[PDB]
């Protein structure tokens, strides 16, 4: 009776530091509609997040978008934190961001 | 195409929650607010050409409609064995030059309205007959859910498409890059090709070795971003001997034949 949601986290631009970015978390495919997400920067809640009006698929499964302004740098993580019916624990996708070359040679 | 979605909430007898909006193809075109019981124009050409006067009307049909749903449902929720917390969901709309109408309770196909009744779902059982029982009570008010659906509708379209397709034909070109993904096993990378900002939403993106497309290319779902533009990743798994020559290729209608051709290189290598 009840789905668990699928959590996909994005960026609307390539990661630049320093750099005004749009940051995405979708939840979708989840019943029933009540849902708890936020966006996370360094483990903290973002405050102010936006989100679209709630919807729903062709098989009545529901689905949002949280999205946020942000402006990443070097030290930041973010992620999505979505906690459902369906979840025991509030479960936490990362932004999956490159952050370049790691050992320098220069 | 044009349709209605309707979300209402049941928490218990005293609690309900109801979210209300209209789509114009798969684009977000009206809202309502449950305070003042309005109908929300998202864009200026919502309004179609209809009046003024004639919204209104249309205002008052669904808050009359939605006031005695409500209490319908709480009225005969125990004869129809609905037990609280639950969750109506309703779709109704048409395309021009299709109409349909239907209703999910607890997320599952439950009634929906052909030509001039309500038909209960085979599989939703008796409680979905009973529920058509309640619904078909008024024939009269049958006849105007029919005419909604294959008059209004499609004349609705007639002045919404027309209006804002200057938006549905526009052209927005796509951006992309590369990063790594996840590692899927030793030895082994995950090349990661993201294409965002991109309208309308057909796509392709294929990583490529020169002009061979590497069928390994898993592509991701197609993710709306809030400027109504689309994000996609596509991932390619390989060896890590083997990510030279790798290049991502997007071809995009916005595009006109100039394909976005990224190439795995650089500080993704690394080189030295
Ligand atoms: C965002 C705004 C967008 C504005 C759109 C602008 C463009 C307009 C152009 C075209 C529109 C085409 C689509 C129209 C579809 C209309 C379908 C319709 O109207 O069908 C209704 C279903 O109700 C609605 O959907 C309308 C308002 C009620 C909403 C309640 C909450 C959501 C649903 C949960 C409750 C369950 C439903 C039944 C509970 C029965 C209880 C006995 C039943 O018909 P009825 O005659 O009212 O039945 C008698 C009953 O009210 C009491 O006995
Ligand atoms: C719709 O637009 C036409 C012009 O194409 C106009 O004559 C008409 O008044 C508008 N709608 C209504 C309901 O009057």
């Amino acid at each position: 009776i009840q789905r668990t949601p699928k959590i996909q986290v994005y960026s609307r631009h390539p990661a630049e530091n320093g750099k005004s970015n749009f940051l995405n978390c979708y939840v979708s495919g989840f019943h029933p509609s009540d849902i708890e997400v936020d966006l996370l920067k360094n483990g903290e809640r973002i405050e102010k997040v936006e989100h679209s009006d709630l919807s729903f698929s062709k098989d009545w499964s529901f689905y949002l978008l949280y999205y946020t302004e942000f402006t990443p740098t070097e030290k930041d993580e973010y992620a999505c934190r979505v906690n459902h019916v369906t979840l025991s624990q509030p479960k936490i996708v990362k932004w999956d961001r490159d952050m370049g070359s790691l050992v320098p040679r220069g | 195409s044009f349709h209605v979605i309707w979300i209402a909430s049941f928490y218990n007898h005293s609690w309900k929650q109801n979210l209300v909006s209209g789509w114009l193809s798969d684009l977000q075109t009206h809202t309502w607010d449950s305070n003042s019981s309005t109908i929300v124009f998202l864009w200026p050409w919502s309004r179609g050409n209809f009046s003024n006067e004639e919204w209104k009307e249309l205002e008052t049909l669904f808050r009359i409609r939605t006031i005695r749903s409500f209490e319908g449902i709480r009225r005969y929720a125990h004869e129809l064995q609905f037990e609280y917390p639950f969750e109506i969901q309703v779709t109704g709309g048409c395309e021009l030059h299709g109409s349909f109408l239907q209703l999910a309770y607890q997320g599952s196909d439950f009634v929906s309205f052909q030509n001039n009744s309500w038909l209960p779902y085979p599989v939703a059982g008796n409680m979905a007959k009973h529920f058509c029982k309640v619904l078909n009570q008024n024939q009269h008010e049958n006849d105007i859910t029919h005419n909604l659906l294959s008059d209004t509708c499609p004349r609705f379209i007639l002045g919404l498409l027309d209006a804002g397709k200057a938006h549905l034909q526009r052209q927005v070109k796509p951006e992309a890059w590369l990063s790594h993904g996840p590692s899927p096993g030793p030895g082994h990378l995950q090349l990661v090709c993201h294409v965002s900002g991109f309208y309308p939403k057909p796509v392709w993106v294929m990583w490529m070795r020169g002009e061979q497309e590497q069928q390994g290319t898993q592509r991701g779902d197609i993710l709306p971003s809030a400027d109504g533009t689309w994000y996609l990743r596509a991932t390619l798994e390989v060896a890590a001997g083997e990510a030279a020559d790798l290049s991502c290729r997007v071809k995009h209608s916005s595009l006109e034949g100039q394909d976005i051709v990224l190439y795995w290189e650089g500080s993704l290598v690394p080189r030295g």
